[PDB]
């Protein structure tokens, strides 16, 4: 019997692809810059289409994360870029209260 | 291991405090401080977590972190020793799932 991947464990794939972290079943497609779901699994076209909507959220995620941490590492970026990156930050914790 | 690179340090800082002090006693404390490992405040240096799960996996994992948010090894997730002045490294076990593994 194929696997389908049931509501509950598709959601905590997508949460995790949310988190930044790929999931079990859906998965960063570094080739769009997106999470992708992987074909192994058997899943009807509407739940696809609603993992690649909130996958997009994921790499929206990602694009931030990826921004703070290279501005976080530069003494040469001044108080204002590190300020600029403390309140990103806050809004990411922000949006991981929401998680 | 930076418990004698700081010894080292130490002692220079003794003898120079000495050359400063033409003499006069100093504080030093006493050895057992320094030559006892279980009176640090960093490290001292189970069912396998990938037969749990997802929910137990993450339970067990919770348990784990709790243990090693104060210092202190969990069952399924382990720190690994220094070498020189470092932040700990931990081990974590392999079964574990790798979405844990990276939260």
């Amino acid at each position: 019997g194929a696997v389908e991947v049931t509501e509950a464990a598709l959601v905590r794939d997508i949460l995790y692809v949310f988190q930044g972290i790929d999931g079990k079943h859906v998965k960063m497609s570094n080739a769009d810059n997106c999470y992708t779901v992987e074909g192994k699994a058997n899943l009807s076209k509407s739940l696809r289409d609603t993992a690649v909507r909130l996958a997009e959220l994921g790499w929206l995620h990602n694009k931030i994360r990826k921004y703070t941490d290279q501005r976080s590492l530069d003494r040469s970026f001044g108080l204002v870029g590190q300020s600029f990156c403390a309140a990103l930050h806050q809004e990411l914790r922000e949006y991981y209260r929401l998680l | 291991t930076w418990q004698q690179s700081l010894e080292l340090t130490r002692k220079m800082l003794r003898d120079k405090q000495s050359k400063k002090n033409s003499g006069q006693r100093l504080p030093v404390l006493p050895a057992w401080v320094y030559e006892r490992p279980a009176l640090l405040g960093d490290f001292l240096p189970a069912v396998p977590i990938g037969s749990l799960p997802l929910a137990s996996q993450e339970a067990a994992v919770v348990e784990d972190l709790l243990y090693v948010l104060v210092g202190v090894d969990g069952r399924y997730i382990s720190a690994q020793p220094l070498t020189g002045r470092q932040g700990r490294t931990f081990l974590v076990d392999p079964n574990l799932d790798l979405s844990i593994r990276e939260l």
